[PDB]
């Protein structure tokens, strides 16, 4: 998968502190105005995916459903 | 693919596109070895902290594809799925070690200047072949960078691309990353003053990662497109699967009325 | 016994195939012939 910066305080997969994922089991806590971010343990909700792309032409009718 | 160039057509037969079949969007990339064979990276799939489980009801295989988003109605193929194999000890809860799995065509598809299989190395062309500094090959409709940072450089590309990427040595790929390195997985991308760089991306996924062979002529398909702790990240590289490493579990799951 | 391992494995119908070279394809040979 692609790890990407942490949004979010509590989030679980995400990169975290530097480019460093922070594991299942982990919670980026997010540090505030120029304080660092904090890969604390404690579980954690993972950020959202499951992506990629916005204009998709018209294919065939039947394939899809 | 992060800075690579748009590919020709025909530079790349067997680059498949997992397309969730509605919503409307690329999910990966897989590669294409038999006729009626395909070959992804498992957490495409099946990757549960996502909430990814994936039926054949839910993905169409397009196979001669060069546009992202363009049907090429005289060009690609579109095929319904038949089976999905995941790797018996594919571990999501980690690493993604031996992140690959088989998909099935719900026919053999016909080949054409569009569409061709790929080799998969033998212990000739693989051992000969796996040495560090080696440029490899890996394609890709994915981002052209990583958008939450509000990603200028839109980063679909609208054409497949392409980036060449020379072999990392073990040693310096765990001190890379604090996560665990397994055998079933090499890293690929250029130390941090190489000057020349490149990455593969979101979407880029599951997609291959060849090295053509002068002893033979063939394009082989090395590893495939696994994780990234940030795409063409600084002193940062890109993991792939080791196929060499699992051409075995395959092996297994092709027969499969034999044995 | 689908088969997957193909006898015309990885041989471009419009390079290869054609004898035509790749763009970028050197690069790759210029990796192995500095060498390690």
């Amino acid at each position: 998968v692609v790890y990407t910066d942490c949004t979010e305080s509590g989030q679980n997969l995400c990169l975290c502190e530097g480019s460093n994922v922070c594991g299942q089991g982990n919670k980026c806590i997010l540090g505030s105005d120029g304080e660092k971010n904090q890969c604390v343990t404690g579980e954690g909700t993972p950020k959202p995916q499951s992506h990629n792309d916005g204009d998709f032409e018209e294919i065939p009718e039947e394939y899809l459903q | 693919i992060v800075e690579g160039q748009d590919a020709e057509v025909g530079l790349s037969p067997w680059q498949v596109m997992l397309f969730r079949k509605s919503p409307q969007e690329l999910l990966c990339g897989a590669s294409l070895i038999s006729d009626r064979w395909v070959l992804t990276a498992a957490h495409c799939l099946l990757y549960p902290p996502w909430d990814k489980n994936f039926t054949v009801d839910d993905l169409l295989v397009r196979i001669g594809k060069h546009s992202r988003t363009r049907y090429e109605r005289k060009v690609e193929k579109i095929s319904m799925l038949d089976k999905i194999y995941i790797h018996p000890r594919y571990n999501w809860k980690e690493n993604l070690d031996r992140d690959i799995a088989l998909l099935k065509l719900k026919r053999p598809i016909e080949l054409s200047d569009y569409i061709h299989p790929v080799c998969l190395p033998d212990k000739q062309t693989a051992a000969k072949l796996l040495h560090a500094g080696f440029k490899g090959r890996v394609t890709g409709w994915g981002n052209r960078r990583e958008t939450w940072t509000t990603s200028v450089a839109e980063v679909q590309p609208s054409v497949l691309q392409v980036v060449n990427l020379p072999l990392v040595e073990r040693p310096v790929c765990k001190a890379s990353t604090r996560i665990r390195i397994t055998d079933n997985m090499f890293c690929a991308g250029y130390k941090p003053g190489e000057g020349k760089r490149g990455d593969a991306c979101e979407g880029d996924s599951g997609g291959p990662f060849v090295m053509k062979s002068p002893y033979n002529n063939r394009w082989y398909q090395m590893g495939i497109v696994s994780w990234g702790e940030g795409c063409d990240r600084d002193g940062k590289y890109g993991f792939y699967t080791h196929v060499f490493r699992l051409k075995k579990w395959i092996q297994k799951v092709i027969d499969r009325l034999g044995s | 016994t689908f088969g997957a391992g193909e006898a015309d494995c990885g041989l471009r119908p419009l390079f290869e195939k054609k004898q035509v070279q790749d763009q970028t394809e050197k690069e790759l040979f210029e990796s192995y012939i500095e060498g390690r």
